[PDB]
Parts: C-alpha cells; sequence; structure tokens
C-alpha cells in the first residue's frame, strides 16, 4: 500500500505545474484521494479532495479557481493542476488515501512521501562559501569550535561536510533560511584544543544543482 | 407541494412530498449500494443507523412549528364540533393555517441541510460500487433488494382494492351532496369539510394513479434487471433508474395511507353534523 | 471555517510516563452523534501517520498506548506510557465542515537535564570583507530547554536589523537544542565600529551569557 508523488520542482511566479500521485497496493476506483500541502516550517494545509467516481470535488478557499484535481482511475493516478502559482503556495504537496466511513465521514488514512513545489523567481546560484576561524584571544579550553557560513544558493540542498565526511560527532549543520531569494546556512565543528590547528579542519560544499564543490580550509586569524 | 393530515382526533401533521421522495431515494440508494457484493451485506447496521439519525433530525425541525400546529388542531376542534357567524369564524381557520404553512417555509434551509447530508451519505455509498468484472456485474444485489424491501409492498398494494377504495370514497361524496342539497352555522360548516373532502379525494386519486403506474413499472423492468449481469456503467444507471420508480411508489403509498385516513375522519364530523341537523329537523 | 486549537504548543515527557494533548474545535466537529476528529503523528522529513478518526477509534496497526477521547468541541489524545518511537509532532485535524482543517501541531519532546549554550562568536572572514560583506556568527551549542533569546549589540548598544537564526530540531543522542544567529553588515558598515556582541538569555541563568569581540585585536 503506497502512494508515490512526482511533477515537484522550481516554478516561477504566476507560473503552472502538474503534479501526479501513482498509487499501488490497492483498489485506487474504492477511495477518495486528496491533496494536503506543508509549508516549510508550518502544519498541514488541506488543499482538494476527490471521491471515487469524482461525483465530489471539494477546494480550500486558498486554491479555489487556480487548482485542478483529478483522477484517472484505469491508471491508478492522481492529478493536481497547478496555476497562477505565488509564494505562498511553496510546500511539501502529499497525495492521501480517503476512507468513507459508514458513520458518515471521510478520513486520510495513507499518505506519500511528498513532492516539494517551490515558487520562487531565484536563478540558480553556486553558495559563496567562508571559513569561520575563532576569534584571536584564546580562553584556554579543552575544546575549540570552527565554523563555516555558506551564503546566497539557489535551490536547496547543499550536502555541508568536514575534512571530506571524517569530522562528524561535534558538528551542528543549521537549516537552511531564506536571506531574500537566496538560501544560507551554517555548520560548526567542535574538536579538542590541542588539535587545531595542527590536525588541519576543512569545510567542504556541494551545490548540485549548480555542479560546484568548494573546500575552504579553516586557518588561524 | 405540502400535505396536511388529520389521520386521527386531535391529531395534525405533514409531508413535504419532494423532501419525502428525495430521502426515500437515497434510502434506496444506500441499500443497493450494500447489498451488491456479498462482502458490504453486513454494513446494514451501521446504513440503518445513519438513516435513523437523519430521520429524527428531520423530525425536530418538523417540531419547531409544534406550538403553531397546536393552535390550528384547536381552530379545527371549534370548526368540526360546532356545539358549545361562520364567515368571522372561517377567517381564524386561514390565518392559522397560513401561520403554520409559514412557519414551514421559515425552516426551509434547516429541512434542505439535513436532505443534503442524506444525498452526501448515499452518493458516497453508491461510489464505493465495485465489480469482479467491470463487463459481467452481478444483479444479485437488484434481486435482493427488491425481494426485501419493495416486493412486500407491491403485494400489498395488488392485494388492498384502491380502485374500490376510490369508489367508495366517490359514493360517500355524492350521497353527502344530494344531502347538503335539504338546509331548510351548520349549512356552512357540512359545506367547508364536504370542499375539504373533496380535495383530499382529489389527492387520493393522484397518488392512487402514481401507485398503479408504478407498481406495474417495477413488476416489468425487475424482470430484465435481475438473472443477468450488466457491464459497470449499464449497473450503476439500472441501480439509479430504479430507486427513483420505488421512492416515487412509496411516496405515493405513504401518502395514500395517509389522506385514506383524513378523509374518514373528516367522514366522521361530517356524518355527526349532518345527524345533529336532521335531529333538530 | 472550524478553527482547531491544540494545548500545549510543546510538550517534554520522560519514557514510560503519559503525555496528553489537548484540541478545542472553534464550531461543534459532531455530524449524527459522531465526532469527526482526527489525530496524526508526524517525524521530521516524513508524511503524517494516521493514529486516530473517530475522536476515538485507533487505527489497525496503531499501538495500544495510543487513544483518543472527546466529543463536541473538546478532544484528547492519551500516549501511555511513552516509548522512544512517540516523540513527534501531533495534529488534530476536522471532517465536518469543508474547509477540513488541521490544529496547529503539539511537539512531543523528550526531557533530559538542563544544558546551558556553549556561546562562540565569530568575526567575518577576510575573504568576505573583500566581496564587500561582513557577517558575525554567533553558535549556540547543545542548550536544554529549547526556549533561548538572543541579543546583538554593536558598540554596547543593541542591534535587530540584519540577524537571521536558524535552530536544530532535538538532537537524536543527546537530546539537546542549537542554535546559529548571524549579523549581516556591509563592510562599509563593519568597519565604522569597534565592538561586536551576541548574548543569550537561557533557564539555566538569570544573568546573559555574553561573547564579544573588538574589532582588529
Amino acid at each position: 500500500v503506497k502512494l508515490v508523488e512526482s511533477g515537484g520542482g522550481v516554478v516561477q511566479p504566476g507560473g503552472s505545474r502538474k503534479l501526479s500521485c501513482a498509487a499501488s497496493g490497492f483498489t485506487f476506483s474504492d477511495y477518495g484521494m486528496a491533496w494536503v500541502r506543508q509549508a516549510p516550517g508550518k502544519g498541514p494545509e488541506w488543499v482538494t479532495f476527490i471521491s471515487n467516481m469524482a461525483y465530489s470535488i471539494y477546494y480550500a478557499d486558498t486554491v479555489t479557481g487556480r487548482f485542478t484535481i483529478s483522477r484517472e482511475n484505469a491508471k491508478n493516478t492522481l492529478h493536481l493542476e497547478m496555476s497562477s502559482l505565488r509564494s505562498e503556495d511553496t510546500a511539501m504537496y502529499y497525495c492521501t488515501r480517503a476512507i468513507f466511513d459508514y458513520a458518515g465521514y471521510w478520513y486520510f488514512d495513507v499518505w506519500g512521501a511528498g513532492t516539494t513545489v517551490t515558487v520562487s523567481s531565484a536563478k540558480t546560484t553556486a553558495p559563496s562559501v567562508y571559513p569561520l576561524a575563532p576569534v584571536c584571544g584564546d580562553t584556554t579550553g579543552s575544546s575549540v569550535t570552527l565554523g563555516c557560513l555558506v551564503k546566497g544558493y539557489f535551490p536547496e540542498p547543499v550536502t555541508l561536510t568536514w575534512n571530506s565526511g571524517s569530522l562528524s560527532s561535534g558538528v551542528h549543520t543549521f537549516p537552511a533560511v531564506l536571506q531574500s531569494d537566496l538560501y544560507t546556512l551554517s555548520s560548526s565543528v567542535t574538536v579538542t584544543s590541542s588539535t587545531w590547528p595542527s590536525q588541519s579542519i576543512t569545510c567542504n560544499v556541494a551545490h548540485p544543482a549548480s555542479s560546484t564543490k568548494v573546500d575552504k580550509k579553516i586557518e588561524p586569524r | 407541494s405540502i400535505d396536511i393530515l388529520q389521520e386521527k382526533e386531535g391529531h395534525l401533521d405533514f409531508v413535504i412530498i419532494p423532501h419525502y421522495t428525495f430521502l426515500e431515494y437515497y434510502k434506496h440508494l444506500s441499500y443497493n449500494s450494500i447489498y451488491h457484493k456479498s462482502s458490504t451485506y453486513g454494513k446494514y447496521i451501521a446504513v440503518d443507523a445513519f438513516i435513523k439519525k437523519i430521520n429524527e433530525a428531520y423530525d425536530k425541525v418538523k417540531s419547531k412549528c409544534n406550538d403553531i400546529k397546536n393552535d390550528l388542531i384547536k381552530t379545527i376542534k371549534k370548526l368540526e364540533h360546532p356545539y358549545d357567524a361562520f364567515k368571522k369564524m372561517f377567517d381564524e381557520y386561514n390565518t392559522k393555517k397560513n401561520k403554520f404553512i409559514n412557519c414551514i417555509k421559515n425552516h426551509e434551509n434547516d429541512f434542505n441541510k439535513i436532505c443534503n447530508d442524506m444525498k452526501n451519505y448515499g452518493t458516497n455509498l453508491f461510489e464505493q460500487l465495485s465489480c469482479y468484472n467491470n463487463n459481467f456485474c452481478n444483479t444479485n444485489g437488484i434481486r435482493y433488494h427488491y425481494d426485501e424491501y419493495i416486493h412486500k409492498l407491491i403485494l400489498a398494494v395488488k392485494s388492498k382494492n384502491l380502485n374500490k377504495d376510490l369508489n367508495d370514497m366517490k359514493n360517500i361524496l355524492q350521497q353527502s351532496e344530494k344531502l347538503l342539497n335539504n338546509l331548510e352555522i351548520y349549512i356552512d360548516t357540512i359545506k367547508f369539510i364536504h370542499k375539504e373532502m373533496k380535495h383530499i379525494f382529489n389527492r387520493i386519486e393522484y397518488h392512487t394513479k402514481i401507485i398503479n403506474d408504478k407498481t406495474k413499472i417495477i413488476q416489468d423492468k425487475i424482470k430484465l434487471n435481475i438473472w443477468r449481469t450488466f457491464q459497470k456503467d449499464e449497473l450503476l444507471k439500472k441501480i439509479l433508474d430504479m430507486s427513483k420508480e420505488y421512492a416515487l411508489f412509496i411516496t405515493s403509498d405513504h401518502l395514500r395511507q395517509m389522506l385514506y385516513n383524513t378523509f374518514y375522519s373528516k367522514e366522521k364530523h361530517l356524518n355527526n353534523i349532518f345527524h345533529h341537523l336532521i335531529y333538530v329537523l | 471555517d472550524i478553527v482547531l486549537t491544540q494545548s500545549p504548543a510543546s510538550l517534554a515527557v520522560s519514557l514510560g510516563q503519559r503525555a496528553t494533548i489537548s484540541c478545542r474545535a472553534s464550531e461543534s466537529v459532531e455530524y449524527y452523534g459522531t465526532s469527526l476528529m482526527q489525530w496524526f503523528q508526524q517525524k521530521p522529513g516524513q508524511p503524517p501517520r494516521l493514529l486516530i478518526h473517530g475522536a476515538s477509534n485507533v487505527q489497525s496497526g496503531v499501538p495500544a498506548r495510543f487513544s483518543g477521547s472527546g466529543s463536541g468541541t473538546d478532544f484528547s489524545l492519551n500516549i501511555h506510557p511513552v516509548e522512544e518511537d512517540d516523540f513527534a509532532m501531533y495534529f488534530c485535524q476536522q471532517s465536518t465542515k469543508v474547509p477540513w482543517t488541521f490544529g496547529g501541531g503539539t511537539k512531543l519532546e523528550i526531557k533530559r537535564a538542563d544544558a546551558a549554550p556553549t556561546v562562540s562568536i565569530f568575526p567575518p572572514s577576510s575573504e568576505q570583507l573583500t566581496s564587500g560583506g561582513a557577517s558575525v556568527v554567533c553558535f549556540l551549542n547543545n542548550f536544554y530547554p529549547k526556549d533561548i533569546n538572543v541579543k546583538w549589540k554593536i558598540d554596547g548598544s543593541e542591534r535587530q536589523n540584519g540577524v537571521l537564526n536558524s535552530w536544530t530540531d532535538q538532537d537524536s543522542k543527546d537530546s539537546t537544542y542549537s542554535m546559529s544567529s548571524t549579523l549581516t553588515l556591509t563592510k562599509d558598515e563593519y568597519e565604522r565600529h569597534n565592538s561586536y556582541t551576541c548574548e543569550a538569555t537561557h533557564k539555566t541563568s538569570t544573568s546573559p551569557i555574553v561573547k564579544s569581540f573588538n574589532r582588529n585585536e
């Protein structure tokens, strides 16, 4: 019993996109179907619903007249045609199976893994990667913290490693945040004080969309 | 249209014919849906429990006109029993009857919600319909539904003589009319009840013609939809069409038995007034 | 539209305890004797998972340690005893009136010992300064509880503009939280001030944790 969404990606504002959802391991025509979306850092928002033979079609007021739900029962497929897209439409879009309970109600029991739709004007931009060495005034502690600032890239994701992945235990890689149309992230690595700068620490940043990989060695200021 | 009913002395009720047909249609649409596959037969408990809740809800709305209903019953008892000036009294009937019809209209949006909830449930059940082979769908559900819910009603109709019943009522109205034309407040009361009885009679004949027509159609159609298979789309069309025939038949049967009792209750009052007038000479 | 309000917004519990989550609907979610309230569980980067549908009906495959109660407008999700698998986000959802709405969510988190944040300040890198940029980064690592206030001060005075913050979720191994705070100025502005400070106020101290540097020292 599986649901798999496809068709997600980066759409320019005012643009259009069609999402698909392939159902397997069950009789697709035996169920109502729906689309639920989750904006980054928010809770789920029900978008639309279609009954088994499409007799009932419902829309959230936020998408009515812009979005169209449809199903192709012989093909086990659910569709969502989205138009005049806005930044507020940026979300993870989930396909969900709806069960009609004989007490007279619908409930969502199976969900797909989701497909991300990013509505933005930004173009593919490789990040600027900066090494962050400590302040010059050594406090003399058991450990030292180094950092890496990854600035102004689009779209997500970026892959940040330390010493090409051989340093992982004292790492904090922070979630990416928007710096007006472009993303920014940071990471810190914490090690035994006496091992740095003697045993060298390098930040490596891969941005697959721009096909780049840069290395930044942390150096004493 | 709205039908007012006075089955017994002191009781008054009403039926909105369109709502009754509508509720009846989605009841039988719901039963056809669950009886198509052996696997979903056991769902009759839930379907029965949901229809009971729809009906109890619709009745709670009807009961909100109960004080306006009872105020009309008091006026009717005064009209039918002129024992301890008709035109000044006839206004009390009209206004209170209009206040009752007006109360029912003011609850239109409330009744419509319940009907639409039954339409939702019925349609959603109808949508769960599936075949093992979409080109060779079984009709065992159509046959079972008919045998268990409709056949008994088809027999009760064929047993009773509706055409005779109508003529016995026609004979009461004609015997009442020649006696009426012997007047030399009571004659005006007899004139009103007789008029109300001719109106009831015309509704009884109207529904009797629907019963007879729908009984024949159902007996003919049922033969064609059973003991064979249909392609899915054809089976779904057949289920929707049969349910419309069942709803129109069950509504007219229901209204006929209620109006039949309404006619004979009003006759008892007509006979008592005629008997009082004949005694006084 | 039916508004669902979850209480509390966040709840911290230990393994084996009872977690009770409340959901309150603005209108009744009753539909002919049934309360159309669903409860979902969601883990980071995973879809929601149905736990309960008929305000009270536990989904097949959902452990008996999960139960739902309530009717009309007041609903409760109970997890007893809490297990490692249960730390997640919980959402209530109504299917009585369209639009079908969800609550804001309650985060079920694991209780651990209080931990003061380890604060580190980083001046801009020489490479960023050449490009005309000046980002001052402050890391606040491995603290508990989640609640933390970060304030930047330039030459002893508070600075709110130019600050971007990022927070990690509860660490899967030590159950602590971390934060990164970045103050971005231009090189032109950065070279017009002497001291840069990030201050952290956290449950573990009444006094703030201060980390500073003087430009060129």
